[PDB]
Formats: C-alpha cells, structure tokens, sequence
C-alpha cells in the first residue's frame, strides 16, 4: 500500500 | 601533523539531538564531510522513507576539511558515546583522511574536565539518491510540538493519516475499527503559529508509523515546515538555526 | 438527538481514568436528567457507579433515552487526544450506531472532533438502597491513596477500623506487618469522622488501588461502613455529580 | 531494650535504597556505641560497612548488644511507607524476633507502626585493618556517578587512573573507547587528590553502579587507591557515619 | 475468602 | 578475572 521512496527519486551511480 | 578533518562546535547539544532524531528510524549511515560541511542521506530499511542531514560549515565554531571523507557510522555506537555529553559541553569532531576511527572531544565549559572518545567506523556501501528542486503545491508551518501531538494521538485511532489543505487550514485525518476522528488547524494573525502558502489543493495518505520516528527531532525547532504535493512524497523539515536542516522524505500510499 | 457541552473536559478526561482499568465495557445511560453509568468488575467483588447531572454541563439536550454501549478502551484513547482545557462537547443520534465526540481549544486555532463505535451490551443493573452508616470518614484523597498503595507492599487485604478518636488502616503478610493512625483535627486536606458506632471490617486492597485512580477528580474522599455491607468510596465531582466504587467485605 | 530516635529519617531510607540491590540480606549489629554492619555480596568481589553512631540519633539506648539478621528488601518495602521528613524510631527486645519501626509524621495527626520478621543468619565477617591509601581522591558524588553510568555504555570494566595533577577513568569496548579526565579546582564542587604515588587500577564496572546507589547520601564522594588492594568508595552520613564500598581489582 | 457484591445488592 | 575480596581481608572467627 506503501509507495517506495525509489519509486520518486533516482538512484546515483 | 594536523588533523585531515577538525570541527568545533560549542552548542554541542545540537549534534546529541541531531542523533536521537536519527538513530531510531535508521541504524547504519554514512557521514560525508567536505569543505563546505556535513551531509548524511538515507533511507530507512524498507526503502519508504529518507532522512537527509546538511551541517554548513558557516554554523560550526571552527572547520576545516582537508580532504573529502565518507565514514560509515552505526548510529547507535554513536548514540551511546554522546549520551555521554553534557547538553553544554563543547564538542569537537577529529579525523584523519582515511579514517579508521573518528574522535569525539567533549569540553565542559566551566573548565573542570575533559572527556574523549574514539569511535570505530565501519565499511557501507550507500544507495544515494537523486533529490530535485520543485515548488511545492502545499507548504505548512506548525509548531513542531503540536505536529508531534497529533502524529502520536491520532496513531491510535488508525495506521495512517490523511493529510489534506487549502488555504483556509489543514486538517489531519484517521480511521480504524475503534472509529475515527479528524483535527483542524487554520491560520493565525509567532512560532506558535500556523501560516499556509497555497497554489493548488492538497490530500495525501501516509503512514503514521513512520511520522512518529521524525518527530524525535522536535527538540531541534520550535517549528516544522511540510510541504506537499500530489504523488510526490511529503517533507517534513526541522530547520537546525543558522546552520542547516534536518529533512525527512516519505511516500504517499497506493 | 443529544448533545452536551463541557467546558471543563478535563473532567470527562479524568473520569474515563477511573475507570478504565477497573471496567472494560460499560453502558452509558443518557437522559434528561444527566449521565449515569454503573457496573460491576469481572468478579463482581467491585462495583461503580457514576453520576454528571445535566445542571452541570454549559449545556445539555436529550431528547430520547439512550443507552450507548462503550468501550472505555476505546473511549479513553479518544479523549486522550484532548488537552486538558479543550471544550468537550458530547453528542449522539437517537439510532444510535456512533456517538460523536468535539474537542475545541480555548485559543479557537484548533478542533478536533471524533467519532466512535459503540457496541451491544446488557447491563446486569443492581438496586443501591438508601441507607445510614455507622461510620463516614472525610480525609484527604492523596493520603488515602497513599495509604493503600502502602499497606498492599506489606499484605493484599486492609484492617479499617474506626472510633471516635481516629480511624487506622492495618494489613499483615509474610514479611510482617504495620498500622496507620490518623485521627480528627482542628479544612481541605483535614480529617473528620462523623461517628454513630464502632466499625472493624477488612478490604482486599487490590480493588481500592483501582478506585484511588479517581484521586484528581477532588481534593476529597469519603469512606462509608456499616457491617456486612459493602463500603463505599466516594469521590465529588464538583458541582455536578461524583463517583462512588461500593467494595464487598469478606467475613 | 533498645531503642532509637531518628528525627530526620531520610538518612534511614536511603541507606537502605543504597544497600537493597547489592545485597539481600545481611547482620545488624547494635550497641552502646551504634549501628554496625558488614556484608559481602553474593560473588565476594565487593563487601559494603555501614557505620551509624549513637551520638548521631536524637535519643539513643541499647542495655545489651543484639544480632538482627533482617532481609534489606523487606525492610526497604516497610521503610517506603515513611515520609521523607517523618520521625523513625526503632524498638527491639532482648532476643530480638522482631524490629519494630514507628513513623511520625511533624505535623502530627499520622503515627504508622510497623513490625518486621527478622531471620536466622551467620555473617562471614572480615578484618579490615587501618592503612593509608596511594592516592586518595575527593569529587563530587553525582559527577562520580555520571561517570560509571556513562562508560558502562562503552565497556564493562573502568581503569582509574590517579597521579599528580588529576584522575582518569577510562574504558573500551566493541564500540570503541573513551577517556575522562578530572583535576584538581580552585566546597560541593571541588575535586582534591591526596597524592602519594601513582596508581593506575582496574575495576568492574557493574559494582561502581551499585555503589553509586548512595549519591543522595552526600555531596561528596571518596575513591582511595592502591596497588593490588580492593578500592573504597566512601560516602559519609553527615554528623553520624558512613558508608564505604570496597571493590576487589581485576587479574 | 471475598464475598460478592452482588450477594449485598441484588438484580434489579 | 575479578579477583574475590576474601583474597585482601582474613575470616575473623567465632
């Protein structure tokens, strides 16, 4: 039910 | 030879709250130190929500960083050694480049004594995550403490809270088997006070779980500032005065 | 349609305390004539009995009886989420499914307001006959609260005896055994027995450190013994009503 | 038979919330001259001695010497039921069955009585010579006992370190380690270190913070040190005793 | 032994 | 390693 918060913000090398 | 990194800080509490507000909600961590000061991201183990630490250099009493340094931190180890502070000693942090260990320095002001600690450090691998600038469609600024209340009470009528905003107030929300309940602030006319800046309306759910772990940073402001927008993970934000802030990132639900 | 109003909340904060722990479910007899609430414990060794008369509330409205099924669980969470100067303000439909609860602090920035669930009970109900007692001591809450928090570290049952001179509080147990003397004296934390004839009955002590609970609704507590009938412990609720646990002896 | 006064009667209660935890059950020796006790704990690696004179108590007599075995938890509970300010006073009889305690409130409407069951024990008492200490340090006693609360959190076991200009505690653990250094200032809030030689001992930590239970009996405490010789850990009772802690080193 | 309440007060 | 304290202080007898 949770977003995950990678799921709005990009993961870096 | 000087130390790569020395930082002097004389409200040394700061640095104490800073890692109440952090070691319940995420236990590994990585402190990165550079010129121009301190920075810590993460995001707590079920990847739903992220803290994001930033110390300028500007609000320490003494920096210097020779060299750009990322020490592996468990918080808890930290936690420990500077409970061992008093809430007015003056702390200073010390490190060589690449650091095995870092030092911690604690000074009572009154002269009579001196501890010092020194921390092992460990090795982590971070995730660290890309966070862009936006103007948000929400932004409230309440009073921490009563933040903090309403996280607390409103957790036990229901898991999850919606948060909802117009410019008249805001109006936080709850439900479960026990029944429900709804509370509303509106604004005022000083950091007691409640003022809303406005572009477009605003409801989102979250979970109240994770709520009540950044609120053990209330202790660092007098106010908290959130800001919303649609499908976009809320941000609660505890300004740490004339020195940084301490950001805490969580997504909305479906 | 119901709807009373509190301005002193505090008070329905502090009521919902007392009893909590002692009473889990219980049946909230609303009326024209105010809120009545009475049940016994689960031993139905204890029971208590809660009076607030429409006089006292700013203002009160009943249309109907109802009587609302509640959990006090339940109930005690919700009005832990109003701080201790908000204006309560109770209210309820006569299909009662829910009963609505508005919390209003008096800086009028904030309003919470509440809704909870109620449940289908039946009350055993008991007939209290009106009646004298041969001994009604008058002492401090805080004291007797003390008292019984005491005496239940040295043995589980209390000695209360009572003459005109003072009143003693007494218990026994594997480790020894104490007495506890006060007597009358010479208005607000004083002592005062109204005496008629020597009393000497025995209270196990668990259930009064249930009733003490209520100590922050008054300054005041009131004993009332007679032999072979249940004590009770009264505690005002000023200018409104008060709350009475009646405790079976043993013999 | 014999039978004491004490008018401030704190001093009674905290000693035994200071000797409760790190013993059950030890012999109280009274006399013409006073209060005596000694007592190991249950490892042998610590021993407390509680010293009360006569002079101290407000009306003191003992006509013959008597051997109480009391269990200290049991008295603690009963000693609990006292005031901080009220006036204890202790009775016993020849053979001694049972202590009994009377507390008076200064108000005077209160006098609570009671009476404890007293045990059958034989003491493994210990020589303890006069000598003179290495280093002997003088600080205050919260400071002290922020201190072993404090590094415990890193490691299990403090090295004290004293030697002339201040006084080191250190420990070191998986964590990591820390050190604290003290020096001599320039009443309540003063550190002074009789010097000798220097001393460097160590010690587990988990008995400092049993000793340590007897902070509100005094601003101040004293360490005394030598080389492979138990550590004392002295608070003193104002105008009547002491209490001292000895702490063997480790190997 | 305790005695009830309800061995006092009856039904009503 | 914690050494006993009856190794620094003798048992007084009866």
């Amino acid at each position: 039910k949770d977003s995950k918060i990678t799921d709005h913000f990009m993961r870096l090398p | 030879g000087p130390a790569m990194f020395e930082a002097r800080l004389v409200q040394g509490s700061i640095l104490k709250k800073v890692l109440e507000a952090l070691k319940d909600l995420i236990n590994e961590a990585c402190w990165d130190i550079s010129s121009s000061g301190v920075n810590l991201q993460s995001m707590d183990s079920s990847h739903v929500s992220l803290v994001q630490l930033t110390l300028r250099s500007e609000g320490f009493d003494t920096y210097r960083c020779d060299r750009n340094l990322a020490m592996g931190v468990n918080l808890t180890s930290m936690s420990k050694i500077l409970k061992c502070a008093g809430n007015e000693d003056i702390i200073t942090l010390r490190a060589e480049d690449n650091a095995d260990t870092l030092a911690l320095v604690f000074e009572a002001p009154n002269q009579e004594k001196v501890s010092d600690y020194e921390m092992k450090l460990m090795d982590l691998d971070v995730e660290q995550l890309g966070i862009p600038e936006q103007e948000y469609s929400c932004v409230v600024k309440m009073p921490s403490g009563e933040f903090a209340r309403i996280c607390r009470d409103l957790s036990h009528i229901g898991d999850a809270v919606v948060i909802s905003c117009a410019k008249d107030g805001v109006k936080f929300s709850a439900s479960g088997e026990l029944g429900n309940g709804n509370i509303k602030l509106s604004q005022t006319s000083e950091e007691e006070a409640v003022t809303i800046e406005m572009n477009e309306p605003v409801q989102l759910t979250f979970a109240l779980r994770y709520l009540n772990f950044f609120t053990k940073a209330t202790p660092l402001s007098s106010t908290v500032t959130l800001s919303m927008s649609a499908d976009v993970p809320l941000v609660v934000e505890y300004k740490i005065a004339d020195m940084g802030h301490l950001k805490y990132y969580l997504a909305p639900k479906i």
